[PDB]
């Protein structure tokens, strides 16, 4: 289940 | 937030112009631009993102610049799919958010509107309610004021009015607008008046009626 | 090929809470952040929030204000979309769209699904009434006459309207509906037809409100004046 969304997810850290 | 903004709100083109929009962040957004066509009733479709970079399957009359704060889209040779309404929309941070949008609409030469005015019927009348309708038909540009106006009295409140999609073969618009009063107030005056502004008229058209006539 | 297909729209009432959910296709939803965006009837485009892949994270509009909450199962691989309270003016299209990839080098909201359109009312199901729009000295201009059809007072949408049965359609406009401070619609239907076939040709207006069952068939009739 590998994590694509790194835009979000790097917004979220 | 950040807001984005749009210039111009809306525009007319003919098929082959170049078309230019620009979209100003309120703050730097560096390259996080994303650039967006909607037809009507259709979700809006991809066009643009990371300011200049065309997305797969958009025809290549289409392309983006700018950094930071100002950014530009331009169509470069419009065709008859690219009469539409365009949004910008950063992905820079949180929230994301969307410019307010711009309608590209098809030029034509101005054409005043055609006025006419409907009296409430009989069959409404005996139910109680009267409405009165002003159509304003085949016009261009699509901006346009009606105004009621019942023995001289300008009606604020009681009339509700829309618009047809640019007409495909002749490139205008209509309008219809309802007043809508009470029987028992419409029974109180004697002329009902619609007044029409637009920019193919050198003076505001009146139609009008008389209630028994 | 990537689908994202809304469901669970339709008619609620003021201060109900309404779920809606996404299904997908053609990813792993799972990888993925997901959007909801937001579209008022002849309003812009609006952001409603953002739920990370895992599920940990959650960012909103600034105008939501913890009156919406986004959820998602991974198992099931379906987005939600819960509104809380709802007003009359959260009567909008709501659209899924999947968060960016960064291996394709797409962006955040590259695809979307078709929306589902949520209408918050307390209105009941009605027909509508079918006025005439009578021809008069009023609707001609040269020697063409305006006429038409006040579909009034019915609801939800749509209504659709032909003129006698279908073999009229040259000129006619059928405008779009307006809501009513009653929370019912009502929509106008022109047609301009020659001065001189008011005499011996008869206009109907043929209504149809299927969420009523509502089939109208209204003559238009000139008047004197
Ligand atoms: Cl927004």
């Amino acid at each position: 289940p590998s994590k694509r969304s790194f835009i979000e997810d790097l917004l979220f850290n | 937030d950040i807001q984005l903004t749009q210039s111009p709100s809306s525009l007319s083109a003919s098929i082959g112009d170049r078309v230019t929009i620009t979209c100003r962040a309120s703050q730097d957004i560096a390259n996080k631009l994303a650039w967006f066509q909607q037809a009507p009733g259709k979700a809006p479709k991809s066009l643009i993102y990371a300011a200049s970079r065309l997305q797969s399957g958009v025809p290549s009359q289409f392309s983006g610049s700018g950094s930071g704060t100002d950014f530009t889209l331009t169509i470069e040779s419009l065709q008859a799919g690219d009469f539409a309404t365009y949004f910008c929309q950063q992905y820079d941070s949180f929230p994301f958010t969307f410019g307010p949008g711009t309608k590209v609409d098809v030029k034509r030469t101005v054409a005043a509107p055609s006025v006419f005015i409907f009296p409430p019927s009989d069959e409404q009348l005996k139910s109680g309610t009267a409405s009165v309708v002003c159509l304003l038909n085949n016009f261009y540009p699509r901006e346009a004021k009606v105004q009621w106006k019942v023995d001289n009295a300008l009606q604020s409140g009681n009339s509700q009015e829309s618009v047809t999609e640019q007409d495909s073969k002749d490139s205008t618009y209509s309008l219809s607008s309802t007043l809508t009063l009470s029987k028992a107030d419409y029974e109180k005056h004697k002329v009902y008046a619609c007044e029409v502004t637009h920019q193919g008229l050198s003076s505001p058209v009146t139609k009008s009626f008389n209630r028994g006539e | 090929e990537v689908q994202l297909v809304e469901s669970g729209g339709g008619v609620v009432q003021p201060g109900r809470s309404l779920r809606i959910s996404c299904a997908v296709s053609g990813f792993t939803f799972g990888s993925y952040a997901m959007h909801w965006v937001r579209q008022a009837p002849g309003k812009g485009l609006e952001w409603v929030g953002v739920m990370s892949s895992d599920g940990h994270n959650e960012y909103y509009a600034d105008s939501v204000k913890g009156r919406f909450t986004i959820s998602r199962d991974n198992s099931r691989n379906k987005l939600y979309l819960e509104m809380n309270n709802l007003r009359v003016d959260d009567t909008a299209v709501f659209y899924c769209a999947r968060g960016s990839d960064y291996v394709d080098d797409s962006p955040p909201l590259h695809y979307w699904g078709q929306g589902t359109l949520v209408t918050v009312s307390s209105a009941s199901t009605k027909g509508p009434s079918v006025f005439p729009l009578a021809p008069s000295s009023k609707s001609t201009s040269g020697g063409t006459a305006a006429l038409g059809c006040l579909v009034k007072d019915y609801f939800p949408e749509p209504v659709t309207v032909s003129w006698n049965s279908g073999a009229l359609t040259s000129g006619v406009h059928t405008f779009p509906a307006v809501l009513q401070s009653s929370g019912l619609y009502s929509l106008s239907s022109v047609v301009t037809v020659p001065s001189s076939s008011l005499g011996t040709q008869t206009y109907i207006c043929n209504v149809n409100h299927k969420p009523s069952n509502t089939k109208v068939d209204k003559r238009v009739e000139p008047k004197s004046c």
